């Protein structure tokens, strides 16, 4: 259908892409304690639950 | 600069070295320098022939 005149300028990024493959280098650690039960997610060497 | 460009996803297999240095980096600058630091006289050698 005939509508109002349309002037549109679009800006896009050149989304250069390297495919995300399955992660390698993750370690599953399991331990028994009475504190901070469940997963703890120590991604960083420095931070540790006290 | 080459390492950074590869880390972004460009394919510089065809681009010449000069064109590689041409490439836009986006607010990052990489430079290298060569200098030699002088030192004061510390040890003196002297051999005298009679």
């Amino acid at each position: 259908a005939i509508g109002l005149p349309s002037i549109n300028i679009s800006f896009k990024e050149l989304a250069t892409t390297v495919k995300e493959r399955s992660a390698r280098g993750i370690i599953a650690m399991v331990l028994k304690d009475a504190k901070a039960l469940g997963l703890n997610e120590i991604h960083e060497k420095e931070d540790i639950p006290v | 600069q080459k390492s950074y460009l590869k880390s972004k996803g460009v394919d510089l297999s065809y681009m010449t070295l000069q064109e590689i240095k041409e490439a836009n980096t986006g607010s990052k600058v990489f430079l290298k320098a060569k200098i030699k630091v002088l030192d004061a006289m510390e040890d003196i050698d002297l051999s005298i022939e009679i």
